[PDB]
């Protein structure tokens, strides 16, 4: 079960979220103004987040 | 990106139908505007 | 389970979760003044967790 | 005031799907008081 | 299953249990009078741990 | 935040009925408090 | 409750509307609350 | 501008098995807009 | 599963056991005087331990 | 002495819900006596 | 699988076994005289240890 | 599951996802101009995940 | 503390009954000294 | 009755049934 | 139409059903 | 499965083994004459072994 | 001698429900030759 | 699932995919120009990769 | 599955086999005269090892 | 080394059949240079 | 200490019976040894 | 069974008892033992 | 030559079971193309 | 799922596959000209890998 | 194919021995190959 | 599973493999001469490995 | 799952697999002539490598 | 030589449930041609 | 040793029968001198 | 018979069956 952490660095940040499946569409963007988190899991419905506009990110990877 | 499938529909918020008319869904107004261009256009 | 730990470090800090699911929306938030304490786990209903306000976090991935 | 507004609810931050129309999200708090009156009302 | 650890610092300290599933409500809060200390799982019912007032809280992250 | 459903109720400790009426479920007094303010004006 | 409703000073009626009793600030708050998420 | 071109398609590195024929190969933002459409025309 | 090592500092220490379940209440107390060790699992009756009075505790955090 | 008062019982750290109403909650050594004389009296 | 080590430090220790389930008494206490030791597991029918007069006790977390 | 990040270090950069299966083809491709991050697992349909043009990646074995 | 359950009974060691009288179970000194004790002036 | 003797009869009966 | 009518346009017809 | 080490270090050294369940015996006792090792597993029937004697012990806990 | 009675058997460290009345605790050198003796008398 | 980075450091490099199976042939081959990174996972169909041509490689063991 | 390593430092080390089950006895004992090695597993028949005679022991936990 | 099963192959769009009679199986340009090869001189 | 099972007996080796007359389970000269002690005084 | 066994030095009988044969110390150990054991 | 004969085939380095009478254990490359060849011929 | 890296660093260094089963054959022989990579599985039909002619390889146990 | 096949110079025969088409290397490489494993 | 590695440092070195189950005889021996090695699983049938004569010995212990 | 590394270091060099079961074989040996390498895993039918003649070998405990 | 009685049996380190009386313990080559010759006699 | 069981048999190509004759399996020519050799002594 | 010859013969004489 992993996660990745948001943090906006500026106003307006999208968190795109990308649909598990054949197919591929976004599902739901989620927007983030300077200094918001938005902590966030891969899921069943979600196996691809995309950050859009300056960020923080924190990956099971590093910084 | 600056357009999601949020922002084209909505479940319905009865059938979780006549209020959908079995769409189970409703579109938004940024659906309609993209879905009357292209049948217009096609 | 994982969880995240946010401490309010301004008043009115606002944890809102997002529902898991197809379909995503904020079903609940919770409100956190100065110095108040939220611990929570991401669960079956909630696979979101997004912080407004300036607030300190703790998560398995860092700070 | 014991209990406030803000305790209670929380404004919208999108507004809409994220709210259901609603414009309010609730608290824990919330819910609670909500949830007891409308059991034994 | 995770534990979280509260020593209450002042007279006073609260904890709040929320629910675990659809709806949140204050299921249950405990008090804790100034050097009093409560361990507490998150639980079947239990998945989200407010702290109210000033208090020394360990998890399984940090402090 | 000061208020939850434990300050709101308590279980029957007869049922887990004419102890609570039903109801399960004893009312605290800080309970009926609130109700009798709601229902009064609502 | 004392922390919600007071006794109209007046009618202990126009300054109360008939309720018999006014109302705290803590009162309109749940009041306001719970008629406006109700059913 | 919102959404170019180069949003919705893009093209094959390869040219064809890699896109079926296509030509193209589409981003998530594409496919977003195609499904729309597909299912309430 | 988890145990929490309570060593009294002083008489009459008190581990109050909460009960596992959607109600909460103190199912069980026991007393430690000055010296006295008692090491205890959460269970499936018992998910939060309360120590009142001077205590030293050891948990799979820490201190 | 051997077992006084307070190995016995003991009190209600909030009184009630928590003691269920008795005033107060039992040690393992009380329950130790009293489940022995209710399964034998 | 748990286990707590107690070597008895002085004449008469003694290790109270309090019994798994929703009611809680000592079902066996063991007798330490000095320099004994006793290893004992928690168990399907013992989830609290209890230690009564002076010993050296090493658990799963430190001493 | 695993997953990789990728940060485009210049525009136009090109995440392809070739499918799982006894055949491979471009499913789909992403497109990430400088400075945008796309966080991506491999799925139940997603077993390759190809990257063109400069860009910053991380994964479970390092950069 | 100083009396545990062991000190009050005692598994009958013949059903693992005329030994315990369907009691299962043998009372020990101190469990008689307890109960006539309790018995007399309850 | 004892000091224990009481401390013990109390308890039963406090908390009998 | 618009640039950006074009472009949804193109887009829609090269690749409907 | 966790085991004891036990070294004897002096004559007459005695291991009793107690028994598993509800009621607890001495089920077994073995000797140890100076310089004897015995290692011992808890087992189904055995969940606490008692050391009698001057002898070193060897645990996953420690010395 | 080879075997001794220390052997054999161990004095009961408590006297009794720990040895089930027997007074003696018996090593496994002990049932080894009883379940031996038993088996074949 | 295991995984393979293959970073193309010249151009034409080939990554060729061999067949899990009693059989072994050439299912698959990727193409990589220089700087071309491929990720690549141990699959139900394919259990040997093949790289040809001047190229950086990270594995769990190593590079 | 757990094993001991024993090595005889002396002539005539008996390692002894211990039987898993309600009753315990010598079900077998091995001969190992100086510099004799014998490696021995706890077993589905055998849950206690005792060694007499100067011996070097390795276990999971030390020597 | 440089000739794999999808540089002989393709599976037919239309059946995952006329379009690839029966063969399921687009043979490439590549496949049929060879196997018009060995067939030829086999 | 220096007496195990296997010192006492052998598992026939016919029936994992008249080698070992239902024994299973011959026994050894130390097993006799012991034995025919223990009858000779019981 | 020497080493439990001994033949009465008298009749090869008060002396053993009517045994025939007296007892070592290793004897008396195994036979105290059996005898306090078994059934 | 594109491809070799060494693509293709490799010398047993045994000789037989380990070729099982082939004298010649073939490389990916090598069941690929004949692989194709016999299931189109 | 354990593999093997196989760098050539001459040409016709080659990687022969043998059979898992109570025979075994070389099934699989693979060629590796000079800087040529081979990362191979033991799969449900190979077992051993053998390695003929100059070439650098990896493994979990090293090089 | 022109990487395997080339016309015979002679009849565009004993020079090509009636295939009308003589071989290169990499021709037979492929051939020989085919012809040692068919069936 | 587990496995013992012993190379023979003399001529004539004995590798006795004792018998899993109730009664336990050498089921196989094998002969390792100077510079021999032989790796050994503990299996099914085996549970005790005996070692004669001077050789070197690697298990999951040491050496 | 484990395996064994065997390079090797002169010519000639045997590598024979021992069968698992209740009677034991050399059902397969392998030859190695010096500088060449084969990795083996001990499985369903193989429970014991033996080396012959000079070569240097790697398993999950040294070398 | 190729094969020495060595190699094929080998003695009993205790003479006998060891060996259970066969007097030897067989090493591998041993049973390989034991098995070999017994199947096929 | 110098053979292995491999040296003297072969599993039956055929019969993964007349070829091995339900023997399942075929004999080397090491296989033989050795049965030759035993059953000629035997 | 060679010195092979009775080492093979006297290890099958003395295990068959
Ligand atoms: N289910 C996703 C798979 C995926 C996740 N991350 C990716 C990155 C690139 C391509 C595909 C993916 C999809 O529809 O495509
Ligand atoms: N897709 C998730 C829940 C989810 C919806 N929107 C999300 C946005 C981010 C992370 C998760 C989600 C599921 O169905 O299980
Ligand atoms: N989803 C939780 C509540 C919760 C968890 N994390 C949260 C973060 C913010 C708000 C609510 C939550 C429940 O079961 O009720
Ligand atoms: N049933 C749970 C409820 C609970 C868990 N953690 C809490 C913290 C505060 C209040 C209640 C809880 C318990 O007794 O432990
Ligand atoms: N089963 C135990 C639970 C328990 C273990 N340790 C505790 C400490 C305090 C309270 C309860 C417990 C009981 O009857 O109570
Ligand atoms: N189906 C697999 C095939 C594959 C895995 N790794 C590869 C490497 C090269 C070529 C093909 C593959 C995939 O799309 O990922
Ligand atoms: N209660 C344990 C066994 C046991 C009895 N008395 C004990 C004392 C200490 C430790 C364990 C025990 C069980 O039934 O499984
Ligand atoms: N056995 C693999 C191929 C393979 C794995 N490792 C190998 C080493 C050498 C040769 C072939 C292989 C398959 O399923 O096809
Ligand atoms: N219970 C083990 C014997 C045993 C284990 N640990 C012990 C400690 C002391 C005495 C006996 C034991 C058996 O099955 O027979
Ligand atoms: N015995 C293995 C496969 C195997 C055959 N020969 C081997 C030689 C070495 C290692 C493994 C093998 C199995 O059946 O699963
Ligand atoms: N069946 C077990 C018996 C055993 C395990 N460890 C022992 C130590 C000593 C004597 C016997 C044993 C075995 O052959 O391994
Ligand atoms: N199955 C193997 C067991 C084994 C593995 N390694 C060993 C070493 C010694 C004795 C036995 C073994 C056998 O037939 O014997
Ligand atoms: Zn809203
Ligand atoms: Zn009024
Ligand atoms: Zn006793
Ligand atoms: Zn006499
Ligand atoms: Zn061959
Ligand atoms: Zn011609």
């Amino acid at each position: 079960s992993d996660f990745v952490v948001i943090k906006a660095l500026e106003d307006g940040v999208n968190v795109i979220g990308l649909t598990r499946g054949a197919d591929t569409r976004f599902h739901h963007s989620e927007k983030l103004d300077k200094g918001e988190v938005l902590i966030a899991q891969f899921t069943e419905h979600t196996s691809a987040i995309k950050v859009r506009g300056k960020a923080y990110i924190q990956t099971r990877h590093g910084v | 990106m600056v357009i999601a499938t949020d922002d084209l529909e909505v479940a319905c918020p009865k059938c979780e139908c006549p209020a959908c008319s079995g769409k189970g869904v409703i579109l938004t107004a940024q659906g309609y505007t993209l879905l009357d261009f292209i049948q217009k256009h096609l």
